[PDB]
């Protein structure tokens, strides 16, 4: 029954009585489930060391993984380019998975293809698929480039996407000057980050290693910035801002914070910005390439010093105050512009925060994962802070990047408790949180559940789960967020002081209980 | 408007594409007129999707492990490859359950065997083993065990059905091998056929020599209901209200011992014929159960269903059903005369899988709204059999429609409001057109029965009459 | 009944030749047998069916859609002997999937039925080079249940062999299939006879015949013909009998031991001069 | 310097075997060679390293974590006559894709910079049986420029490089690889000389040293080496020398123009014959 004044979703409909008899008419009728009593066996027993030791051991299962597979992010990669289309040779499953994705976590449209690669083209090959795709794609969407990347079927069968985009330019399906960059991207390789290397690896030496002799280093007295895989429009914008208050001349490669923030004004622009190919093609002229993510920015460091001959930075993300100034100071080294007043003076706000909110931050300890750039930066952030690191999980990370990692925590006093995990998922991380328990858990939405696990033990055992990352689905509009420079920095500082200060809140807010700590003023 | 203009607005979005696709496409797309008696001459459908038009159908792996085993709450469902499939799968449907997630109900959890370099060359049988025996270790109350195959698994010819007869005798475990890999099939309608396929050779057959369970004459079983935002559990509600027992649902808040128990039932009630009538034709022909098709979106379709599941009972069920509509009667009643008004004359266009393009119009009717376009992604020639008697006259009907179809489409037609999915929420957004996710009901729900009903009025009033969609335009532009 | 067997052996060495002039052999003794070439080439059944197969099962399903809108009588021919012939088809060299063109080849042959009738012999022609899990699908559980390979007194075909061996130990244990025995297609090199049952014998095999070699093979294959159908009275032609005969009373069914690699260059420098 | 050779043909039609004598031969006469085996049998580098190649890439990439972690000193060894030899890896046969493995192992020989100067030859021995992209991976765009068939004057073994020739044509117009000519090996076949160079007339290209059949050969690579290292001075050993000099002076480098069956059975019949 539903009162028309007040109606009722799921929740709380399913909380009536009538509801609730049903559901318990239903499980002891036909469900045959384990009695509650061993249920809350089992998940004790899920909570206990033992069991993490179990976990630990997992050679061949994989839950809850928290990484994706490379073509997601060479689509998002490609989506960074003015008036490209993502084009994925392979099965056209991949391109709705991204998609979704992709529109989850950005509340925005994805556009992406897909060749639609079915058995008969497994068996045969994709070539007829890669012909009439490039022909379809262009007439249709009239896409300035189609940036090519694979599922796995087609990185199995080894689809020969240079010859195929060869054939279809030679056959007449594309014109022969449109641009196709291609890259293999294959799932069972790396994650979503290798893709993204990939792909720009593939874009870059399309538009410049054949046309290296008229390139000169500097000559556009600009600086190449690579941004990597990155989610958050606000570091785009925060790494454009800092650059031009620098009076610093820049080109982000793979600029897609036009094409995810489009207005919403009668009209839908399938594409929005990028970087245009003029820009691709001039970067060899600039005075260096700063990899704005370097451990996921492998390939392309390679071939920026192997092709451009730009003498890459070994600088670590800009994220936190001693990693923006290093950032900053080996911009201005490049440019020979100085650091300017503003944002000094921003950095000077961003330690004013640091000391208005240290008495809170000092010792708390954090469970975090994430890819492999973002989670150490957020580990250094976190030791600038005072805070612990206790549990740095990093599914897609690799050994080096653990050694760097530890040497990080070596360096300061707030690491000592700090262990990397590589190649781990978020169940070892939920073992890891109930076995030794961290204030909160930093990641993206999939922690909720292991807040929800946490919960099941008790409200003291529950760890709070701090969204940063991706990709974030159960919350609005955190894409537009920043996380690199001083004001990711003060917004991240922002974000773990008040998610405190609400955890403390809530555990005082007993009246007559607890509310002796509920004060007015923190 | 007018059965000519809608054809001209065909030829037109037609004339950007190749011949080929064109020539294609053009068959894809129709005006609806009820003087047809065969789709066949009217619109072909389940066809392979043009390459590079931006398709929005799925792959047979999201069809097998997405729509059909993946709701099943005892069951652990492996993805069987890549980490990709699986993490994008991972709690995107909302096929609601009961359970203790991790303990005993595994629904939101994602496993894969999350296959490296070194398993595509070598292969992932003895992987496959080492991840079922570890499974067995850590997740020790299970009820079975399924293997969704990914792309690769199909590519290399691995042996999951040695793999999971050897280990299931070893552990006395129902290891259930589906050959989902992606690249077969057009869309998810082949993801369906063939985990209904893998149901019937390793569930559905357990229990056929079991006489144990006691039967009662007015056993029904929900066929194709996921649950989403908690579907069936509204739609349960009302068959129990009017004496029925439902044995089983399939599968959404489903349990493999429901599914078992399923051949012992004397009715089985198919809600979404496009994914589950394999399973229903083949339980007639072997248990000899007949199945019957009902509707439970809106008042209308809602009463109308439930007098014709009485009709197939004793005088005691059909004064049950009588006395249930009787019960409900005030409530949908003051829904209408709430809602309708805010509703009555609007116009709606819909783009869904496969059951509901065609479901859910008689619900939108009884708000006074019309349906002037409605289309799938992977429907067959029945289901446009079955949306004819339906569709309005000189409506639109789609069938695998691409981004720049359905787009010029939506700008020619104008519609109040757009019934779709998450890939063309934001893009109809964009355009000042009212959008209502109708796969997942938007993160609300459910959408079944008479609660189901004043849910979905009250949605459907609250975005097509919302403030934003006045604000579009900036007041300093014309 | 209906023994179901399946031919491999290192390539080039005869599988496709041999197979086909067994079959004929077989049809010969009044026995129904059916052929399923498991080969991206269609060429397993150039001999019964007088022509390079035009109607293979990957064609067909690629020239109707999908392989779920196929028929068995628009892939299954009979030729000589009334054998009946269907042909896994596949890519052109360099590009595509072979193994999954097998696999699909295969669950449709098994979900269309193509085997329930009165036969008794089913042999799935196999390529040498097995390389993936596809072309192994003629050797899974309710599949051929009896293997053959063909060698050679070359070391190269023996160690192939052999290594096909290492790969059908996983089938055997996994499932019901045997290796049946080792057929010697001649190459005449030093000393076949003893080579090759040495082999078997270190296999734990019999070698169930010896095929001499001789151009009237050739000569028959140049008119799209088995020896048999070619030249009834010519000794390949019983040789071929030969081998059918003992085929169809033959019992020995082993898994396979393979030896390492230094114990199978040992049996070469011991077996293997003069 | 640096030609880049890749050895097609039908399988066990003696494209390893007759490789390995060809670099023999190129490396006594000063040349710095590089064989590469596209084969998960590693068997293309046992007569210049006078043992089976145990490390291969696949194994020791899947061994030390992944293909990144390896080294080319553990995967690259010299031979006789400073022959470097390395061996794409592979699984047993029946199981896995070893067409993927043979991809990667190629772009890791790529990455590591493999080909690096002073290497006047780098031969890639593919197996037979082309059955996917993967084994095509040579032949990709600059990485193979010349495709040596290996045939013989059997129906099968022209018809095998015939559909070796359908398979390259894609490659070939994809970029700048070409046929470079026909190796013969010798089987004993009435008119082989004939046939061979009537089918590649019809290729549009030629026929590069029939190669007679000849038991030094099993006798040497039974022996572990090649010829040269068994009897230099024996007849195959000189009619290798000849070999390995019409290969190094050769410049028809042609994209194939295949017949078709009906042209092919024509030809059998033409040259076939008598
Ligand atoms: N006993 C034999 N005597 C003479 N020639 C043979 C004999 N067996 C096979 N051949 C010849 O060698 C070639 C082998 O080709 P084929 O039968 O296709 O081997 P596979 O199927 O194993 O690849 C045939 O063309 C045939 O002319
Ligand atoms: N000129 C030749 N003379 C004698 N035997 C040869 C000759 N060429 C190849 N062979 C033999 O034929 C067999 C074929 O094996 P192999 O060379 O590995 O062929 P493939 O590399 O094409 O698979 C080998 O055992 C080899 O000894
Ligand atoms: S199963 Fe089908 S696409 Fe019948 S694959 Fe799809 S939960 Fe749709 S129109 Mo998402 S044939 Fe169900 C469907 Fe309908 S996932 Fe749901 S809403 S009634
Ligand atoms: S059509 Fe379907 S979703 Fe696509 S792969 Fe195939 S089963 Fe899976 Fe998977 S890991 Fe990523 S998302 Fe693919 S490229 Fe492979
Ligand atoms: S090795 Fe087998 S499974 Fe792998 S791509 Fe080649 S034919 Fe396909
Ligand atoms: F052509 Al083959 F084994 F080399 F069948
Ligand atoms: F049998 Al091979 F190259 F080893 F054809
Ligand atoms: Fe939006
Ligand atoms: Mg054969
Ligand atoms: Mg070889």
């Amino acid at each position: 029954s539903q009162q028309v004044d007040k109606i009722k979703a799921s929740y709380p409909l399913f909380l009536d009585q009538d509801y609730k008899d049903m559901l318990a008419k239903k499980r002891d009728g036909f469900e045959e489930k384990y009695p509650q009593d061993k249920i809350d066996e089992v998940f004790q027993w899920t909570t206990t060391k033992e069991y993490q030791e179990l976990n630990f051991q997992r050679e061949a299962l994989t839950v809850n993984p928290a990484k994706a597979c490379q073509p997601l992010g060479a689509v998002l990669c490609a989506l960074g380019f003015e008036k490209t289309m993502p084009y994925v040779h392979g099965s056209q499953g991949c391109v709705a998975y991204f998609r979704s994705y992709f529109n989850r976590h950005f509340r925005e449209p994805v556009s992406c293809v897909s060749d639609s690669m079915t058995e008969d083209a497994a068996v045969f090959g994709g070539q007829q698929n890669m012909k009439d795709g490039l022909q379809n794609c262009k007439a249709t969407y009239k896409p300035d480039m189609i940036a090519v990347s694979t599922t796995c079927m087609a990185e199995v069968i080894g689809d020969d996407l240079n010859a195929f985009i060869n054939n279809s330019k030679k056959e007449g399906f594309i014109p022969d000057e449109f641009p196709v960059p291609f890259a293999h991207t294959p799932s069972f390789v790396g994650s979503h980050v290798t893709g993204w290397d990939n792909m720009f690896e593939g874009i870059a030496r399309y538009f410049t290693l054949k046309s290296m002799d008229d390139k000169v280093v500097g000559s556009n007295k600009k600086i190449n910035i690579v941004p990597g895989f990155e989610t958050y429009l606000g570091n785009f914008r925060v790494i454009k801002r800092m650059l031009s208050e620098m009076g610093v001349g820049y080109s982000l490669l793979s600029d897609p914070e036009e094409v995810l923030d489009t207005p919403a004004d009668g009209q839908f622009r399938m594409y929005a910005g990028g970087t245009t190919q003029e820009e691709m093609k001039d970067a060899p002229n600039a005075l260096n390439t700063v990899l704005l993510q370097p451990w996921h920015l492998e390939k392309t460091k390679k071939f920026v010093e192997g092709t451009w001959k730009h003498e890459v930075p070994k600088l670590n993300i800009p994220m936190g105050l001693d990693w923006t100034d290093e950032f900053l100071m080996k911009v201005s080294e490049i440019s020979g512009q100085p650091i300017p007043a503003s944002l000094t003076k921003e950095r000077g706000r961003l330690v004013d925060m640091m000391t208005d909110s240290h008495t809170w931050l000092h010792g708390k300890r954090f469970a975090l994962w994430g890819d492999p750039d973002f989670v150490m930066g957020l580990v250094k952030f976190l030791l600038e802070l005072g805070c612990e690191p206790v549990h740095i999980l990093c599914h897609n990370g690799n050994k080096r990047w653990k050694k760097a990692v530890d040497a990080i925590l070596a360096a300061s006093p707030y690491g000592k408790n700090a262990t990397v995990y590589i190649g781990k998922d978020l169940w070892h991380l939920r073992s890891l949180v109930f076995t030794d328990k961290p204030d909160f858990m930093i990641g993206n939405s999939y922690g909720k559940f292991i807040q929800r696990d946490t919960l099941h033990k008790g409200k003291e055992f529950e760890v709070p789960l701090i969204r940063i990352g991706f990709p974030i689905f159960d919350r609005h509009h955190l894409h537009r967020s920043t996380t690199l420079g001083y004001e990711g920095a003060m917004q991240i500082l922002t974000t773990l002081v008040n998610s405190i200060l609400e955890r403390l809140d809530e555990e005082t807010r007993g009246m007559q209980a607890t509310d002796y700590n509920h004060d007015l003023v923190r | 408007m007018s059965r000519e203009e809608v054809e001209s607005l065909i030829q037109e979005v037609l004339e950007v594409y190749p011949e080929k696709a064109r020539k294609d496409r053009n068959k894809h797309l129709a005006v609806n007129d009820p003087a047809v008696t065969q789709s066949k001459k009217c619109i072909i459908s389940n066809k392979k999707s043009q390459p590079g038009l931006m398709t929005i159908r799925g792959c047979a792996y999201a069809g097998s492990k997405g729509v059909v085993w993946g709701p099943i709450k005892d069951m652990i469902h492996i993805s069987h490859g890549p980490v990709g499939c699986g993490q994008y799968s991972r709690a995107g449907r909302r096929n609601y359950y009961i359970g203790t997630t991790g303990v005993n109900a595994f629904v939101t959890m994602n496993f894969t065997s999350d296959f490296q370099e070194k398993d595509i060359v070598f292969g992932g049988d003895k992987k496959l083993a080492k991840l079922i025996d570890e499974v067995e270790t850590l997740f020790p109350l299970n009820k079975g065990i399924s293997v969704q195959s990914e792309c690769p698994i199909g590519l290399i010819g691995d042996d999951i059905e040695s793999v999971s007869k050897v280990k299931g005798a070893e552990l006395s475990k129902t290891i259930v091998p589906v050959r989902c890999e992606g690249f077969r099939g057009v869309s998810q309608s082949l993801g369906h056929h063939i985990a209904n396929d893998a149901v019937r050779d390793w569930v559905l057959g357990k229990r056929d020599e079991d006489t144990t369970f006691a039967s009662t004459p007015y056993d029904v079983a929900i066929i194709g209901d996921y649950n989403i935002g908690g579907d069936a559990w509204s739609s349960r509600i009302l068959l129990e209200e009017m004496g029925l027992r439902c044995v089983a649902q399939w599968s959404g808040d489903g349990s493999i011992s429901e599914i078992e128990l399923t051949p012992k039932v004397k009715l089985n009630l198919v809600h979404c014929y496009r994914s589950m009538n394999y399973i229903s034709r083949h339980m007639e022909e072997k248990y000899g159960i007949p199945w019957m098709e009902y509707n439970f979106f809106g008042p209308t379709k809602t009463i109308e269903s439930l007098r014709a599941i009485a009709a197939k009972f004793d005088e005691s069920i059909q004064k049950k059903c009588e006395e249930v509509i009787a019960k409900y009667k005030p409530e949908w009643e003051a829904v209408v005369a709430k809602y309708r008004p805010r509703l009555e004359g609007k116009r709606v266009m819909l783009y869904i899988g496969g059951l509901r393009p065609r479901h859910v119009i008689g619900a939108y009717e009884d708000l006074g709204m019309e349906v002037v376009g409605t289309g799938y992604e992977f429907a067959h020639n029945d289901d446009y059999d079955r949306t004819m008697k339906e569709m309005g006259d000189s409506t639109l009907l789609y069938d695998d429609v691409t981004g720049y179809e359905f787009e010029e489409f939506v700008k020619r037609i104008k519609p109040d409001l757009i019934g779709s999915g998450i890939k063309e929420k934001f893009i109809f957004q964009k355009m000042g057109i009212p959008f209502r996710e109708m796969h997942s009901w938007d993160y609300s729900g459910p959408y079944h029965g008479f609660d189901g009903f004043a849910i979905f009025a009250r949605d459907m009033d609250m975005t097509l009459n919302n403030p934003c969609w006045k604000k579009l335009q900036a007041p300093w532009e014309a | 009944a209906m023994r179901q067997c399946a031919i491999y052996g290192k390539g080039g060495i005869g599988k496709s030749t041999t197979t086909q002039n067994l079959v004929a052999a077989l049809a010969e003794m009044g026995k129904k047998v059916m052929i399923v070439g498991c080969d991206p080439k269609a060429d397993s059944t150039r001999l019964i069916l007088h022509s390079k197969a035009q109607n293979t099962i990957m064609e067909m399903a690629a020239e109707a859609g999908t392989v779920e809108d196929l028929e068995l009588e628009d892939v299954l021919k009979a030729g000589y002997g009334g054998v009946k012939c269907v042909e896994s088809g596949g890519p052109e060299p360099g590009v595509g999937c072979a193994g999954r063109g097998v696999i699909t080849a295969i669950n449709f042959l098994e979900e269309e039925g193509a085997y329930e009738d009165d036969l008794d012999f089913v042999f799935y022609d196999v390529l040498g080079d097995v390389v993936c899990g596809g072309f192994a699908m003629p050797i899974r559980e309710n599949k051929a249940q009896e293997i053959y390979i063909v060698c050679s007194g070359e070391m190269m075909a023996m160690y192939a062999a052999n290594n096909i061996s290492k790969g059908i130990v996983k089938y055997a244990n996994s499932g019901s299939v045997r290796l049946g025995g080792l057929i010697c297609n001649s190459r005449n090199t030093d000393r076949e006879d003893e080579l090759i049952i040495a082999l078997a014998n270190k296999l734990g095999t019999q070698m169930i015949h010896f095929v001499p070699r001789d151009n009237v093979v050739q000569r028959a294959e140049i008119r799209r013909m088995t020896v048999i159908e070619y030249d009834p009275k010519a000794k390949q032609a019983d040789e071929y009998r030969a081998l059918a005969r003992k085929v169809v009373d033959n019992k020995l069914l082993v898994i396979p031991n393979p030896i390492t690699m230094d114990e199978l260059e040992e049996l070469l420098m011991e077996f293997g001069i003069m």
